[PDB]
């Protein structure tokens, strides 16, 4: 459930949400669109597959993975889209003409949203101009996104989670920096105060030389999960691919 | 149409970097100096510089 | 002041097993590698082993599938767990903290290998015999 | 000593020469036009949205 | 007033001639290219393009400039 | 670059993708961390 | 394993003048920064050993003056200068470039 | 550049033009607008149309 | 709506629109008389300088750019170690370098940019002349992002 | 969003009370380039916009 950096956020500056598209598919012949976002869809908080809700990434120093249901997702392109299916890392809907794609989540009144451009355009199969497939008509060879959730249109490679720094986890006292790491989890520090230095503290540990707290870092070791391959995270020391997960809706 | 992918990015934020070469299609890889990228903690460095 | 206590030793029988303990005090514990060396009577000293800051461990190679380091950064302690104890492993164990614990270079900054140990313990006395 | 030529009114260009007085070592002589501002007077006659 | 980010255009690819120029241009927006020579006469030029395409530019000994987007203005001088 | 053909292979699953579609990243300028980089766009399209 | 050696085994000495112990490596111990990981130790009995040099030049805070460390590649000697009573012990050179770290096997200093 | 006044710098005397050839790219008037210039034959004050 | 193109792009000559106070930079058009009264001292009598006792040239591969698009090698014997003002005495053809450091003997390699397909210029070193005489070929380039340094 | 008019509407419960009035609201833009949105890469340059 990582969370990165949407070029539109809610209100009107590029900020980090756990539902940023990065890239929109849009090929089907009926116009269904394939979204992938940086949040799952169709688990629960394990993980395990629970349809009627989702986890997503925390707004909080502790970073936990968090959740919701689907009756508060909601996709829109130039008015409200029909959501289609929906698979851990994948959505797909059908949406009017546009010229760019907003997935937003109404937590009630904590509404978080992203937005990327994709002209998306009505198209048609055949040689004529239509609005809607006809009840009489010729039936003609075409490819359309196939609503079954267990299709597979490809791959995509994940590894795991590379640092993640946070400043609560840090502190200044007395031109002192100290950690403070949250309860029972061992979190990896470093940082050059002078000379180099690192280690892990699971407890409020004091650190020497350090003059400013700007001059080091701290995370915990979340090894226990696996993240896409996204372009707005800093990945670990070996990026070894360590999974790939099925790309659904395969354009039959 | 080809999809882009560009992989996650690196720093080694005072040490030095290097782009090697690898096999990939259309590979293009580059090395910048004073960056001090934040992410979300509003800094991800020691060494500024 | 830099400080460590060792403790936990005394006599043993061979076949045996016992948990040494080094306390350390006057430094930031969790930013160095801690080292088990061995001396016993009338020989030079002997390294034993050591854990990382990232509790990393290697042995010398006499020591293997019987010895075990463990560190808690918390309490600021590395332990040793040694098990089937026989005649040589009688010796004084010193707790042996490194000045330094790696260097930097322009291509990043490394671990556990060092150049000297600043500061030993006391030395704890482990007397196998029947 | 004065020596009068005619430099091109080009900015940036070195433009060089050598003055040679009657007897003594002849001296190197380099003008750069380091920049140039065409500035007319003007009256302000009223404002208009 | 304050700032705004705006988009830098895709660099077109200069082709090049006996005293002039070809640039391959592509932008998936209107994007303004404006050029103008540097003699006497400065027969500046200005106009939208999306898509993508080529323009053809006689470069004189006194040269020619051009901007691109919002990139900042470029000169050449013909041999 | 931006034509047709920009990116080859002996086949779909082949790995030995050959392409040359004028990719060239750029600095990067927000504070934030970012890749910032600019292409032409894919020639299949613009035959298509 | 980097095997290290110590000559002469046993130095007799006498106060006022000075003395010296040569250390031999099987093999280099620079390091990628050039520093050359070879240190000297003195061990007093009944005392844990006790740092006098590191980086083979260098020595260490509140080490008397009359030490100094000397060498390079693999061939390496401490000098003490002016030799004293509470010099007797037995010095150690060793390495830490290499894993396991090895030490030499020491030279016991007594007074002739 | 008049031919008149002159450049010092605390030894150097010197005097330059008047240009060869007199120019200037603003017409005998002008509009400003937020940094732009324009070449407009705007009406004289006081004739509103 | 109808604003059309400010000047920023139609001032000819190349030169950049400024605003408060309204300014054309860096225009670059005709041609500026220039007269300077040099300060006496910064002459050096000439029993000074290094007199070169010969000086031969020898062009290298030049070819007629907007750019130092040619070289050369001036081959000199010296009585003293100075340093002599080098300059070229055509309108055609300008040098690099101003004052090189000479020796009693050597020889020093120079650049310069010229207009002409033939390079037949007069140099000077330390005031003495010799005739430089070559063929410049065409440019290879189409351009260069750089003025032409001569006419 | 861009539009022709601006509707103004109270929706007191089923009390719906609206002004519409015309206006040619056209998006705009800054730069010598259209565009949809402010990218998150690019020229930071000088606008002017009504202060929150």
């Amino acid at each position: 459930p990582y969370l990165g950096f949407c070029p539109y956020c809610r209100h009107s500056a590029p900020c980090f949400s756990p539902i940023k598209i990065e890239n929109v598919w849009d090929e089907s012949d009926d116009g269904s669109i394939r979204i992938q976002v940086s949040a799952q869809f169709g688990y629960n908080q394990a993980g395990t597959a629970d349809v009627t809700k989702f986890r997503y990434m925390s707004f909080d120093h502790d970073h936990d993975i968090k959740e919701d249901s689907m009756d508060k997702i909601a996709i829109s392109t130039s008015g409200p889209c029909r959501r289609l299916g929906h698979k851990g890392y994948f959505l797909l809907a059908q949406c009017p003409p546009g010229d760019s794609v907003t997935v937003s989540i109404t937590s009630g009144a904590s509404e978080n949203s992203c937005t990327v451009e994709k002209k998306i355009r009505r198209k048609f199969v055949g040689r004529e101009e239509y609005l809607f497939p006809p009840v009489h008509g010729k039936l003609v060879k075409c490819h359309v996104y196939d609503h079954l959730k267990e299709t597979s249109a490809g791959y995509i490679t994940m590894h795991r989670p590379g640092p993640h720094a946070y400043k609560s986890y840090l502190e200044e006292a007395s031109g002192e920096v100290y950690i403070k790491p949250p309860s029972g989890k061992n979190v990896t520090y470093e940082c050059k105060c002078g000379d180099y230095s690192t280690g892990i503290v699971s407890t409020r540990t004091k650190m020497n030389g350090c003059t400013k707290a700007k001059q080091c870092i701290a995370y915990k070791s979340d090894q226990t999960k696996w993240v896409f391959n996204s372009p707005d995270l800093i990945r670990h020391t070996d990026h070894s691919v360590q999974g790939k997960l099925h790309i659904p809706f395969r354009l039959t | 149409r080809f999809h882009t992918v560009i992989p996650s990015p690196q720093v080694k934020c005072c040490g030095s970097l290097e782009c090697k070469a690898s096999s990939k299609a259309d590979y293009t890889c580059r090395v910048f100096g004073g960056v001090y990228p934040f992410m979300w903690g509003g800094a991800q460095c020691f060494c500024d510089s | 002041e830099v400080q460590l206590v060792e403790s936990g030793g005394g006599l043993a029988k061979p076949g045996g097993s016992l948990r040494l303990s080094c306390a350390a005090s006057g430094f930031t514990f969790s930013s160095y590698a801690m080292h088990w060396v061995r001396q016993a009577p009338g020989k030079g000293l002997e390294w034993v082993s050591v854990i990382s800051s990232h509790y990393s461990t290697y042995y010398a190679d006499s020591v293997k599938g019987r010895f075990t380091i463990s560190r808690d950064n918390s309490k600021n302690t590395v332990s040793l767990q040694v098990n089937s104890l026989r005649a040589e492993d009688t010796a004084v164990y010193y707790c042996a903290k490194v000045g330094r614990s790696g260097y930097c270079t322009a291509s990043g900054c490394n671990a556990l290998l060092f150049d000297w140990f600043d500061v030993w313990g006391p030395g704890v006395l482990v007397t196998v015999s029947s | 000593f004065e020596h009068a030529t005619t430099v091109p009114n080009v900015p940036g260009i070195p433009y060089k020469a050598l003055v040679e007085r009657a007897g003594y070592a002849p001296l190197n002589l380099e003008i750069t036009v380091v920049s140039s501002e065409l500035t007319p007077s003007t009256n302000k006659e009223y404002v208009t949205c | 007033p304050t700032v705004c980010p705006v988009p830098l255009a895709h660099t077109p690819t200069v082709t090049k001639w006996f005293k002039g120029i070809t640039l391959h241009l592509t932008a998936t927006r209107p994007t303004l290219l404006t050029t103008r020579k540097l003699g006497l006469r400065a027969d500046a030029t200005a106009e939208w393009i999306t898509g993508t395409t080529s323009r053809n530019f006689s470069v004189g000994r006194e040269g020619l400039e051009y901007v691109w987007g919002n990139h900042e203005p470029v000169r050449v001088w013909a041999q | 670059p931006g034509a047709f053909g920009d990116i080859q292979a002996s086949s779909l699953d082949a790995t030995d993708i050959v392409a040359r579609t004028d990719i060239r990243l750029l600095k990067p300028s927000v504070k934030n961390i970012h890749v910032p980089y600019t292409q032409a766009v894919s020639g299949y399209e613009m035959w298509k | 394993d980097v095997v290290m050696t110590q000559s002469p085994l046993s130095l007799p000495v006498t106060p006022g003048q000075p003395a010296s112990i040569s250390c031999r490596s099987s093999q280099s111990l620079v390091h990628s920064n050039g520093n050359t990981s070879l240190s000297w130790y003195q061990q007093k009995a009944g005392h844990p050993p006790r740092l006098l040099i590191y980086q083979v030049s260098n020595r260490y805070s509140g080490v008397p003056d009359r030490f100094s460390g000397t060498g390079a590649g693999t061939d390496f000697t401490l000098t003490i200068s002016r030799v004293e009573t509470e010099d007797v012990g037995v010095y150690y050179c060793g390495q830490g470039a290499h894993l396991p770290p090895a030490f030499g096997q020491g030279t016991k200093v007594e007074i002739k | 550049v008049n031919g008149v006044t002159p450049g010092s710098s605390r030894d150097l005397k010197v005097i330059a033009g008047p240009i060869s050839a007199a120019f200037s790219p603003f017409d005998h008037k002008v509009v400003i607008r937020k940094g732009l210039v324009y070449n407009y034959d705007f009406p004289e004050y006081g004739a509103m149309k | 709506n109808n604003s059309g193109r400010p000047l920023q792009e139609t001032a000819p000559f190349g030169c950049k629109i400024e605003v408060e106070p309204l300014r054309a930079s860096n225009c670059a058009y005709g041609h500026i008389p220039i007269s300077i009264d040099i300060p006496d001292a910064a002459f050096v009598r000439s029993s000074e300088s290094p007199t070169i006792l010969e000086v031969s040239c020898t062009v290298a591969d030049c070819i007629y750019s907007a750019d130092f698009g040619g070289s050369l090698t001036l081959q000199y014997k010296a009585d003293r170690e100075g340093h002599c003002p080098v300059h070229s005495h055509s309108t055609t053809a300008v040098l690099k370098e101003a004052t090189t450091h000479v020796t009693a003997v050597g020889s020093i390699t120079l650049h310069f940019s010229t207009s002409s397909p033939q390079a037949n210029f007069i140099v000077s070193l330390c005031g003495k002349k010799t005739t430089c005489n070559a063929e410049c070929k065409p440019p290879a380039d189409h351009i260069i992002g750089e003025p032409h340094k001569v006419d």
